[PDB]
DNA sequence: CCCCCCCCC
DNA sequence: GGGGGGGGG
């Protein structure tokens, strides 16, 4: 909703055991929504003390592990499970499949605000990374790498450039810097004309069939595979309104009896992992809240991306 | 009224890595950092049938029939190299801080109540026995389980890494500090009073925990086994399965987490076990029975509701034994 | 059990039975007349049609083999 | 129509549940035909179907997916559909919709007695209008048929107070200005089911399967087909997945999640090429990524010029991905020893070591970390191209038309920012 | 009543490693350390017909066609050098101790009857007999399978490893100690005492044992075999595949464990097989038959039942076989 | 908390 | 057909 006025590099994270089911319809890497929400976290905890505001995430995701497995006699893929505790009768209690992932992402923060003058960047760069070596990402803990051999540092740079070739070479070494990943960005442009070329190819076609076309593998007859422009993974693009909104006390329950609840259904969109260096800037990959609270339609984006 | 709010979860405090498993030289653990990873082989078992039989099956001619058909399974074996006798398991342990602070809370009269009830457990007594007992079980290595049994050494070194150094380093005999006795030392004490200080704090305290076992030359380590559901499959699957995370033998963090729980020496039941994880309702899986039964008023949730509510404040152990729960985590609270 | 004939294949399993995992399995032998091209450990309680498909694929190969083998020529 | 042949139809219902009931009780004495036919063969069982419908709940997103000992409100809500483009949801489920049924594992035959076709339609559309034939067919009396209704159109309107347990998920969504919404997610068990029966149609269907033969046979057909690779299995209900909802007794477990994996999941190793001549000919270049987007090339290459400058639009990009994986190539070479270029060897290609290892400046103070800044080694790059002018075809009809100077031009332009790219590797 | 258990759970005691074996020559043995590893290389077998027929291929022209067209298989071959007659085979064994504590248990007092027996037991006759029966299986090398039918000799060196340093060497000829005869000698009454102190939980025992077979110069070992699910035509007819963890032949752990358990002269049958492994239901897969059946009273299950839940004391060797059962470790208990 | 009926293997 | 489990008393 803003263009940022500094990128902070958050370096290699190693989240331990993520959450792998992003959705209830796509599994793997986790949500965009979680990475939101951890930046929006970190500026809930030490972005107000720095007189900083900390908004709009880019994600590398250096390195992905699955705790997966693959059955004998099945193309499809299972969930290692967790042997949780006995119940108080002896008994084994009932099992809820939750998958985990080994996560090792990078995250470009937008930072604006007046205390970029008040702090040097690498002191709010640090408050920053020792805040965030505290907390978790997407429900798995964060390994804050000690004794290995070199520890990476945040670096703060400035998108304020004094000239465009200096902003380009700072844009440049900061892609450099994050350079074993793929930028996940959101595609609603690409979905959306993919599903108006389905419909000129077939009519009433909904958006979840454009959706499924760009993640199966289709094989035409003469046999050929459709190409696709991307990788094209499908994301959870946010949550839409499944009941009215309710007062803060009205539902029974909840997590806080202060905030308003509305039930939700899942959002879910298109989303590319592209190499970061096929990018204007670096900017363009910070993924935004876009609440618009009252139609639902809780989203997250990448805005301003081209 | 001071109802129990309906929502009522902690994080997990003391959350550890994925054991790593790797292997190499007694005397040589000082030069650890190059040692060869413990890697997850495949292996085949042509067993025969050695379990109960239920008294229709026990006639000559079908056992006959039954051995005269080859049982054979597929494990997944981690084993050291044949020149390492010593298994190093290393793992990074985060005390965090705000250890009575719920993540969820409804009513902020209950959170309120129970903020001050654990600050009044903080003003007199601290954590300083929880702590002295989490040290106990980093300073033994009961995170290593199976691997622990049979060693005929075990050494312990934890070191405390405030930025990018080690600040403080601990060095115990594991084997001599025993998996059921808390004593008192002076380098427990000091890591007792660093872990207090991790949890009575806002930040967090990073340790690195390596557990060097002398277990033999080419020997059988024994990483966590992953829990596959076979869910009624046709095709027969491999029985066992184990874990690594690259080409790495490793222990799932919540085995290094209940392993370090094995603190609760004040269950109802007599002690011939010794210490059990901390778990509401006393769970323990070896056993297949649960102590702290809510029959008794010793479960975790009654001493909580009559700690915080009833103002009914325990004995110093049961109290012990509901902050121990606290910073172990969980997810609470009635509909 | 008894063996599936697909055209000149002969899906013919082993007598002895062996129980892999703890499931009992057979081993099922594919030949094409005299020559054998997929021997392959199988479940007894596969269907016939589980046990078509698990061979399907070597089937079909050879099939796409036979016709790049003994295609006729072409002229232009 | 008339009332008639609906009383006609639900009599025929009960009578073929007391005869199925009868021969699954099999029971010949005791006197159990006349306790089987004193409640399940005249109006009464409609009363008991009554004492029913309370405890069943027809809903489209529930709750008990999150851990079975949550008591949650499971609501039935057609979400509205989103002015913003480019994005999907249970709203796109229109006349296309299966409402799962939660509740006893008993009550749910009366399910089917509002799930019946009498007049061509669904009787929970029949009974939610004041029909002339509606009120009449079940019940004699006016006042019974009104309660009757009620309690049967209740099974879709939702039960209870809102309410979301503590085992369900609840996640705070910032505001723009100054708020924050709870936001409680529900499983949408019809979109889900919905979503696993047209992969169910995609992977087992006849269509699905004949086609599959066909790219066996390496013959010609009507229609594709697709694979779904990489999908994983998510079963909710571990004894019993009836206990779950009734459309997960459908499909039991099974929640069919698909592959949303970066490209990186499945990271093989990192390998140092010492005795081997070219990187890009020999290691590189067997990865599977660049395989497929050389085959693409080859397929690109050799094709007509009918969609041409957007087809080399895509071939533009397509070209761009391969420089990026060599990128990618010499980012994981980042992962590598430090000094790996200098170990001795016969061949190992120096010519492309100034930009293989990056790290070997650490190592030597002005052996070779001067080398590299002396040079700025980017024709490196040109020798890729080299590698790049084997992905493309040997046809001489591109080289005789301006399609060859559409390959070198957009070839030209991607080496140019590759080797700018290549240049200040010293910052 | 004491009923058992449902999980009885035993570790297993005396836990073996994967003998490697390598090549080398006699009376250079002594300096082994760098013996090249025998290599499980690949070659290819013409299998003719030479199996029962099924009474409807005894016509001459479809066994002559047959026979006209036969099949090609690959199989894992593991040989010595055509420099190299003596095969050694190397692996440690860990005698842990506490055979009578099970892993799991699902009832308290079933543990405390079970653990008051195996120590009755222990009070009355020790593990005396079963460690000089394991010092016998250690001593002949019956760990080597088929590679112990044709030597010319054997020899088997046995160190006790103590803080990474021999403690104790024992060197015997494997061919004058027999595989059915357990006799009496000094060295192996010291190995004896050895293992009885590590099962009694007195000590901790690892032994490196070394076994060097005379088989003859590129004469084909024999190490353990996997299963092959698939043969296939990708893979070329891949009929056997031998076992190799790097480079390296070996044999699979619980192959050694068997060989060494092989101290049963008790069962009820004659004993002119002589001893065979000890398991539930005394099954062996060569012979295809259960000595120990369940139907005549002397199996482990129906003995176990009767010395534990009944105190009825079986004779001496029986329950040395039923502490040679808890000493070997299971999945005992009913479901 | 115990018994019976329904549903799954 | 048998055994587990949910639901009603």
């Amino acid at each position: 909703v803003t263009d940022p006025e500094a990128l902070l590099l958050l370096p290699r994270l190693s989240i331990q055991n993520a959450n792998a089911i992003s959705s209830p319809l796509t599994w793997g890497f986790p949500s965009p929504g979680a990475f939101t929400g951890f930046v929006h976290a970190l500026q809930r905890r030490v972005g107000i003390s720095l007189d900083i505001e900390l908004d709009g995430v880019g994600i590398v995701c250096h390195r992905f592990e699955a705790q997966i497995s693959q059955p004998a006699g099945k193309r499809t893929k299972v969930f290692n499970l967790t042997r949780n505790p006995l119940n108080r009768d002896g008994s084994t209690a009932a099992i809820v499949e939750e998958g985990r992932a080994h996560l090792e992402v990078s995250l470009l923060l937008g930072v604006h605000g007046d205390g970029l003058d008040d702090h040097p960047a690498q002191e709010i760069a640090r408050q920053v990374q020792e805040q965030a070596g505290a907390m978790r990402l997407a429900g798995g803990s964060i390994l804050p790498w000690c004794n290995e051999r070199f520890p990476a540092p945040n670096a703060e740079l400035l998108m304020l450039g004094g000239s465009d070739e200096q902003r380009r070479k700072n844009q440049r070494r900061l892609t450099r810097r994050l350079l074993p990943g793929f930028a996940l960005v959101s595609r609603e442009a690409l979905l959306q004309q993919h599903l108006e070329t389905l419909r000129t190819t077939l009519p009433e076609a909904t958006t979840l069939d454009a959706l499924l076309d760009l993640c199966r593998i289709n094989f035409e007859p003469p046999w050929q595979v459709r190409d696709k422009p991307g990788w094209l993974v499908p994301i959870p693009a946010g949550y839409n309104a499944l009941s009215p909104l309710y007062l803060p006390g009205e539902v029974r329950n909840a997590r806080d009896r202060e905030t308003p609840l509305r039930f939700v259904e899942n959002l879910f969109g298109l989303g590319e992992w592209l190499s970061p260096h096929r990018v204007a800037a670096l900017s363009d990959l910070l993924w935004y809240h876009h609440a618009e609270p009252d139609k639902g339609l809780y989203r997250w984006s990448t805005p301003r991306f081209v | 009224i001071l109802s129990t709010a309906s929502v009522l979860a902690f994080e997990r405090k003391l959350d550890p890595s994925d054991a790593l498993m790797s292997a190499g030289a007694w005397a040589q653990r000082d030069a650890s950092q190059e040692w060869p990873a413990v890697t997850v082989r495949e292996k085949s078992v042509r067993g025969t049938i050695s379990n109960r039989l239920k008294t229709k099956d026990r006639d000559p001619a079908k056992l006959d029939a039954s051995i005269q058909s080859p049982n054979l399974q597929t494990v997944d074996v981690a084993n050291l190299p044949s020149d390492a006798d010593t298994l190093k398991v290393r793992f990074t342990l985060r005390v965090l801080g705000g250890a009575g602070t719920p993540s969820a809370c409804n009513d902020a009269a209950y959170r309120d109540k129970l903020l001050q009830t654990v600050a009044t457990y903080v003003n007199d007594q601290g954590f300083a026995e929880l702590a002295r007992r989490y040290a106990h079980n980093l300073a033994n290595a009961r995170f290593l389980w199976r691997n622990r049994v049979g060693a005929e050494a075990v050494e312990v070194r934890i070191n405390h890494i405030r930025q990018g150094e080690v600040a403080r380093a601990w060095r115990f005999d594991a084997l001599a500090i025993g998996l059921r006795d808390f004593k008192a030392d002076a380098e427990l004490d000091a890591l007792a009073e660093l872990i207090a200080s991790g949890l009575s704090g806002s930040g967090h305290v990073l340790l690195e925990v390596v557990a060097f076992a002398r277990i033999g030359d080419g020997q059988e380590v024994f990483p966590s086994q992953e829990l596959i559901l076979d869910k009624g499959d046709k095709k027969g699957q491999k029985s066992k399965t184990l874990y690594s995370v690259r080409d790495a033998a490793a222990i799932h963090s919540q085995k290094i987490g209940n392993a370090l729980r094995t603190i609760d020496t004040w269950y109802p039941d007599e002690d011939g076990l010794g210490p059990i994880a901390v778990e509401p309702y006393g769970s323990v899986t070896s056993q297949g029975k649960a102590y702290r039964q809510p029959k008794q008023k010793l479960d975790f949730y009654t001493l909580l509701d009559n700690w915080v509510l009833r103002d009914e404040a325990p004995a110093v152990e049961q109290q012990h034994y509901v902050i121990a729960n606290l910073i172990r985590g969980g997810v609470f609270g009635e509909a | 059990m008894n063996a599936i004939h697909i055209g000149p294949f002969s899906i013919t399993p082993a007598a002895r039975g062996l129980h892999y995992g703890g499931l009992p399995h057979h081993q099922w032998t594919l030949y094409y007349g005299p020559r054998e091209m997929a021997i392959k450990t199988l479940p007894d309680s596969y269907t016939s049609s589980e046990v078509r498909d698990e061979f399907s694929d070597i089937i079909a190969e050879f099939v796409i083999d036979a016709r790049h083998r003994y295609a006729p020529d072409v002229l232009e | 129509p008339t009332w008639q042949e609906l009383r006609q139809f639900i009599e025929s219902f009960i009578q073929e549940r007391l005869q199925g009931k009868l021969d699954k009780l099999q029971p010949d004495e005791d006197d159990k035909r006349q306790t089987l036919l004193a409640t399940h063969r005249r109006e009464a069982w409609l009363a008991d179907a009554a004492r029913r419908v309370g405890q069943l709940q027809l809903v489209t997103h529930t709750l008990k997916p999150i851990h079975p000992d949550a008591r949650g409100s499971n609501l039935h809500s057609l979400p509205q559909a989103p002015g913003q483009p480019g994005l999907a949801g249970s709203h796109e489920l229109g006349d296309r919709l299966v409402s799962d049924v939660v509740g006893n594992a008993a009550a749910l035959d009366v399910f089917k007695f509002l799930s019946l076709q009498y007049q061509g339609k669904n009787l929970l559309n029949w009974l939610t209008e004041d029909s002339a034939e509606a009120l009449q067919a079940l019940s004699d009396n006016a006042e019974q048929a009104r309660e009757w209704r009620q309690a049967f159109i209740g099974i879709t309107t939702v039960k209870g107070a809102p309410a979301s347990h503590s085992l369900a998920k609840q996640l705070y969504f910032p505001l723009p200005g100054s708020g924050y919404h709870l936001l409680a997610p529900l499983f949408p068990t019809s979109l889900v089911h919905h979503v696993h029966a047209l992969l169910r149609e995609a992977r087992f269907g006849d269509a699905a399967k004949a086609a599959r033969e066909a790219r066996s046979r390496q013959e010609s057909w009507p229609h594709g087909f697709s694979e779904y690779p990489n999908l994983a299995i998510q079963k909710f209900g571990g004894t019993k997945p009836q206990n779950i909802s009734q459309l997960n007794n459908e499909r039991r477990g099974e929640n069919w999640l698909l592959p949303s994996l970066p490209p990186n999941w499945q990271r093989q190793n990192v390998n140092a090429p010492m005795r081997h001549s070219s990187v890009f000919e020999h290691d590189f270049g067997r990865t599977p990524e660049v395989s497929r987007l050389t085959r693409t090339l080859q397929r690109f290459l050799a094709k007509t010029v009918h969609n041409n400058l957007a087809i080399r639009q895509r071939r533009a990009q397509l070209v761009a991905q391969i420089c990026d994986e060599a990128l990618q190539y010499a980012a994981r070479l980042r992962e590598l020893e430090p000094g790996w270029s200098a170990t001795p060897g016969c061949q190992l290609h120096d010519a492309e070591q100034l930009w293989l290892d990056p790290l070997r400046a650490q190592t030597d103070e002005t052996f070779l970390q001067r080398r590299l800044r002396g040079d700025w080694p980017a024709e490196v790059g040109n020798r890729f191209a080299n590698w790049l002018n084997r992905a493309v075809s040997s046809d001489s009809q591109i080289l005789g038309s301006p399609e060859a100077a559409q390959w070198s031009q957009e070839l030209s332009k991607e080496l140019t920012m590759f080797k700018e790219i290549l240049e200040d590797e010293r910052d």
